[PDB]
């Protein structure tokens, strides 16, 4: 039986069918274990089963094929797989895997491998021989992201101006710098939904973390992908786990020429995390910041680009600022000149109740020929250098009023002249 | 308390409820969270139904029996919306969210009324009701139900009607369906022996008069002419058996009161033994028990703490109890 | 128990209230915890409390219920309002609210609300469906303001020549454009005195910023309505909060259909005020004055206006000029061409002891085609005109020898003929 019909049900179903089983107090546990019992039944009464998930290589030399809705977590659910798949298939860290499984006998308690038969939404045979990810060739986006999805609605108009002010494209590093209060939580859903409207063969990835509760379910069923977040309810190791498992099942995606997009709030939370997870290396700054620390954020932040081989992966991860403490203040300053592509949302104009709060004239991005034509890149020109004596609010208001009437970026640019 | 043989837990799990009391005087844990309270569903549509939380609704009653039946009473103050239509969702698309979000129970969204007959009517529907009566002195509601509908009117615990007694607050009466179940002609003529001895002389003066009640006669003793003018000839005789009448039925409710209280019926095969009296064994028998057969099965948790009566004593009088009861199997 | 009674009485009947409830030494604190032990004691021993006042809600969340007469200043006698009011009846900073409150136990101190009853002097269903102050159109003014008692006093006659130099209506912008030493203070009291004898249904507001306190006790209390008052011997952050108090309650007077006046003395003060209150944005001009500084000021100016829809609002702020610092002159110059009518009052004049010193020859009011009927804008136009070639001292005895033996303006324009 398949695993992810009896994941993303609900878990009365669950109780329905565990009853219906004629089992033992079902719902008196947690829903992994109740899974966990579910599938154990179905096989002692039913042919083999079908599991599927990302599969994690610890320092034991087995791994553990996990599922998206935990967040990747260890329990009764996850399945083992021995070594000999490991060096049979040569399978790595990240790696999607969809096949067959049994039950455990004595000694074990994980459903064991049997075959597999999807590795990453590929066949073994052309995953055998493959390219690695740090072996690619990294290059400037090509191929532009388009958020304007041509209804303009009451909200899209944000996305019209990120548009404005932000050409994103498939291997970008998008860096939001802005302070709590904000408003940047609708801001990235209604990205991802442009991106996945406007873009729906590119898988969408989002990383909610030391992020509320609420949000996470708000999320998680509201976009499309698989909603991957660690909220603030557990420690930082399991923060750094589902880091790990997000870029390598991206790395595995994107070297099986997949464009893999990748949506991280906050960025800061997460180098916080890391930083009280990695043990310390004695250089400690102001703030209570390692050396060493902030080495694997880095590299988090610095895996996206753009392969020329095929595929690309774009990260979008937003920095949080201007909160008192000096951790994320020397964490934006690390990573100042890190992303090729800064979105400021200053809160003076969050607070007036005028959203988008955009700071266009500190926001920008590198390389936009290669993103834009030659005359949309002549008329953003015209437009920056005709906003930039402008102030903040004062801009941002008549952009607004600029935008309203309008429904298309194209006719904006051509009124605006 | 407010958990259930079906509502379940185990350390992992995310169960939502109201916050209900906080002690932060108390000695450890102080936030005291409920889930069986009413208002919870309310909350619930707050989260979900966008018709409340505008006053453009006024969700009024919530009748819970956890696990057993939700309803929900709502009310429009609006003249361009609709209670139960626009709550519904599409077809039990929303309310089944609700539902199976407080653990799949039966939700319906009833319409309560501005009078308690009609409020109790849609309480326990779908199923007609022969009767519907409405007291006051006795705060309840008597509910008659008619044969055709028995498998909706009543089903698990009178779950349909245990609703309504729990949200009126009245404790309603549906014990009969036989004849004269409409509670308003079901004391006209069905106890007729009221005036045993009221009208000595002849029979034949006029028909019955009901509708004054000839039973209370502390509000009908003494009154101005003009409440007694509904029977002619209120004269000085006629005055003086209606107080004889009265006196009589003085002595009766005295009499059944006082045998009421007693609810023990003490008979002179009670105080046999030595050191047993009046008040012992009216307490020894009021706590649950009749005769000298289900006595001796006890101990010093009933006999003892009695007015009256040491631990000793009582130890003394159930060995007596046991000995001529279990040690002698005699009858 | 209401709570102006207690409020607007003298504090000897407090003291003698205090004293017969037996309680505590009273007369040895403020008036505030003063009112607030006799609240809580008659609480104690009576009914539900009966509060009223004006509504701020702070960045936290909830809001503040201040009184009049302590120009809504924090301290015991507030009132807390949960964020449940403000999102059932979806209140707003500025609403005058009153109704039922229940005194605090243990975690708490301030008279929590229990039911609203009056909102804005409006029953909360009328004003939940509204309409807000920005959505509304501004227009010129109408209907004129009569300033003119008719009693023709020793002093009215000020009031009259205002009449002869600057019509006011309801929706008008005056600025009084006056040195020290001229006498602006009974000016302003008279204004206000006529403007109530004549016009009662309409709120008259007052506000005096930087000011003197023996100046703010002598006018609470000899003109009509809350006089609200900020004198020097306070910080600027107390003036910001109290020039948003009256603005908000000004906003929602006039969004429920009232012609709110405020009288507002002086402007240059509450700007500097202001200047020192926010900080600054880096940019400086001479006299130590900011670039944003003047914003909420100029703000403060510009929501006087003439509704469309119902009511309107009408302030006349004084600026202050001829001090010797810059801050004045820049602020007076900023506010020039702002103001729809100006007052100028030399001190040439004053300083001869020739009162009112009225610049009739710089002053004037636009638009007052529609405040004035035909004949009566041909009689002033020729006056205006008769004036002009004279001076100024000369002229304003010129005006009161021709004022002084006629009692009507009316009367005057036809002996001037
Ligand atoms: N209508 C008037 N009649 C007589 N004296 C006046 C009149 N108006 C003003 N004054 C005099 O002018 C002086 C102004 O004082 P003050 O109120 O401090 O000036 P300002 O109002 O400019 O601050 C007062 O002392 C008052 O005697
Ligand atoms: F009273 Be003065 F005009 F400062
Ligand atoms: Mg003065």
């Amino acid at each position: 039986m398949n695993l992810t019909e009896l994941k993303n049900t609900p878990v009365s179903e669950l109780i329905t069918l565990g009853e219906n089983m004629g089992l033992e107090n079902l719902a008196r546990m947690r829903k992994q274990d109740i899974i966990f019992a579910i599938l154990k039944q179905h096989a002692k009464s039913g042919e083999d089963i079908f599991g599927d998930g990302v599969l994690e290589i610890l320092q034991d030399g087995f791994g553990f094929l996990r599922s998206a809705d935990s967040s990747y977590l260890a329990g009764p659910d996850d399945i083992y797989v021995s070594p000999s798949q490991i060096r049979r298939f040569n399978l790595r860290t990240g790696d999607t895997i969809s096949g067959k499984i049994r039950p455990p006998k004595e000694g074990e308690r994980y459903f064991a491998l049997l075959k597999v038969n999807e590795v990453n939404f590929d066949k073994p045979e052309n995953a055998r021989n493959k390219i690695l990810f740090e072996n690619l060739t990294p290059l400037h986006a090509n191929s532009r992201l388009r958020m304007e999805r041509g209804n303009g609605s009451t909200e899209d108009l944000t996305a019209r101006v990120l548009d404005l002010a932000s050409p994103i494209g498939r291997g970008q590093r998008g860096l939001i710098v802005a302070p709590p209060k904000a408003g940047k939580t609708m801001l990235l859903q209604n990205i991802a939904q442009s991106i996945a409207y406007n873009h729906p063969d590119c898988v969408l990835m989002v990383l909610l973390i030391d992020e509320r509760p609420e949000e996470v379910t708000e999320m998680q069923r509201l976009v499309k992908g698989e909603v991957v977040a660690s909220t603030f309810d557990e420690p930082a190791s399991r923060h750094v786990q589902v880091a790990e498992m997000v870029i390598e099942k991206a790395k595995r995606l994107v070297e099986h020429k997949k464009d893999v997009i990748i949506l991280l709030d906050s960025i800061t939370r997460l180098a916080r995390a890391y930083n009280t997870v990695v043990p310390a290396s004695g250089k400690v700054l102001t703030g209570g910041v390692d050396a060493n620390a902030l080495h694997r954020p880095k590299r988090f932040f610095g895996a996206a680009r753009n392969v020329e081989e095929g595929g690309s992966l774009t990260i979008i991860a937003t920095a949080l600022i201007d909160t008192g403490s000096k951790m994320d203040e020397v964490i934006y300053e690390e990573f100042k000149g890190t992303g090729n592509m800064e979105l400021h949302l200053s809160r003076k104009i969050a607070e007036k109740r005028v959203f988008p709060a955009i700071d266009y004239n500190r926001s920008g991005t590198r390389k936009e020929e290669l993103l834009t034509t030659q005359e949309e890149l002549q008329k953003m020109w015209i437009l920056r250098k005709i906003i930039h004596p402008m102030g903040e609010i004062d801009a941002m208001e008549f952009l607004i009023n600029k935008l309203a009437m309008t429904k298309t970026n194209d006719d904006f640019f051509e009124m605006m002249k | 308390e407010d958990m259930l043989p079906r509502e379940n837990f185990r350390p992992g799990d995310r169960v939502r409820g109201v916050l209900y009391s906080v002690r932060p005087e108390a000695r450890g844990a102080q936030l005291f969270v409920t889930r069986s309270k009413p208002e919870m569903l309310i909350e619930l549509f707050r989260i979900e139904v966008p018709e409340i939380g505008e006053e453009v609704i006024e969700i009024k009653a919530a009748a819970r029996d956890p696990g057993s039946r939700a309803k929900i009473a709502v009310k429009t103050n609006d003249k361009r919306i609709d209670p139960v239509g626009a709550c519904v969702g599409m077809r039990g698309a929303r309310v089944q969210a609700v539902s199976t979000e407080l653990g799949g129970e039966r939700i319906d969204i009833v319409l309560w009324d501005d009078n308690p007959a009609q409020f109790v009517i849609n309480a326990m529907a779908p199923a007609d009701v022969a009767s519907i009566v409405v007291d006051e002195d006795k705060h309840t509601m008597d509910i008659a139900v008619e044969a055709g509908n028995l498998a909706q009117a009543i089903g698990r615990n009178g779950q349909n009607v245990r609703l309504a007694s729990q949200l009126s607050g009245w404790e309603l009466n549906v014990m009969t369906v036989d004849d004269l179940q409409a509670k308003h002609q079901a004391e006209a003529h069905a106890a007729i022996d009221t005036f045993t001895k009221y009208l000595d002389i002849d029979e034949d003066f006029a028909t019955v008069l009901v509708e004054e009640g000839f039973s209370t006669l502390e509000e009908l003793a003494y009154v101005p002419m003009k409440e007694l003018l509904e029977i002619e000839g209120l004269d000085e005789p006629t005055v003086e058996a209606l107080r004889e009448r009265a006196k009589n039925a003085l002595a009766t409710i005295a009499q059944a009161q006082e045998e009421s209280l007693g609810d023990n019926k003490p008979a002179d095969d009670l105080l046999n033994l030595e050191g047993v009296d009046r008040d012992l064994a009216f307490k020894l028998a009021a706590r649950g028990v009749c005769t000298l057969e289900d006595l001796a099965e006890q101990g010093i948790d009933d006999l003892a703490d009695i007015e009256g009566l040491t631990d000793e004593k009582a130890g003394a009088l159930i060995m007596a109890a046991r000995n001529i009861c279990w040690f002698g199997d005699e009858a």
